[PDB]
């Protein structure tokens, strides 16, 4: 699924991202329905932006503003998220 | 792993 999140300057997106460190993308990790990406949503705050848009705990992060991040390290994914400012387009997969 | 609040 794709979520288009728009937050105000003064709030967060309301999710906690978790996943592999790497600094440089690595490598031939092959996504599978059971582990579709290196980064996922450890939690989502009720009444937060992500939750209102339907993102849920456990969702795996596939794309950030059009860029595939399945094999990308955590620092770099955070950087890409910050680059977009108050707008964030996320593609995710629910392993549920 | 790393964990970031966003």
């Amino acid at each position: 699924s794709v979520a288009i999140l728009q937050k105000r300057d003064h709030e967060g997106f309301g999710f906690v991202l978790r996943g592999a460190k790497a600094e440089t993308p690595i490598e031939e990790f092959t996504p599978t329905p059971a582990f579709p990406a290196l980064q996922y949503l450890e939690s989502v705050d009720v009444e937060g932006v992500a939750w209102k848009a339907g993102l849920r705990t456990g969702d795996f992060l596939i794309e950030v503003n059009g860029v595939n991040v399945v094999k990308v390290g955590h620092k770099q994914v955070v950087g890409l998220i910050r680059q977009g400012g108050n707008r964030l387009v996320m593609k995710v997969v629910s392993v549920t | 792993q790393l964990v970031t609040s966003l």
